[PDB]
């Protein structure tokens, strides 16, 4: 995908005075990276089976 | 008769917003001035939006 830092520096041009202070909590978590959620734990798989 | 104050007011004041440019004692037209509330406006919104 495209890179974090140009989405950080689009997303905070395009807030307003008024709105850029509350949306920062925001901008930083479309920039943080994505570490993945446990999925589902199935039985062994067929290699270790 | 108790809305008698505000309309002597605002026809006070809509002489007051349109106040014309006298060159001596005749009046010059065509002629445009900036305030200094008007400056001071200008003033803050660019400073406003450089701090932004």
């Amino acid at each position: 995908e495209g890179n974090s830092v140009a989405g950080i520096i689009k997303s905070v041009n395009e807030t307003s005075g008024a709105n850029l202070l509350s949306s920062l909590k925001t901008i930083k978590a479309q920039a943080a990276p994505i570490y993945p959620a446990a999925a589902s734990s199935t039985g062994y798989s067929t290699q270790a089976k | 008769a108790k809305n008698a104050s505000e309309v002597s007011e605002l026809l006070a004041k809509s002489l007051a917003e349109k106040a014309v440019v006298t060159e001596g004692g005749k009046v010059v037209e065509g002629f445009s001035y900036v305030s200094k509330a008007v400056a001071a406006k200008v003033i803050a919104t660019r400073r406003a939006e450089v701090h932004e």
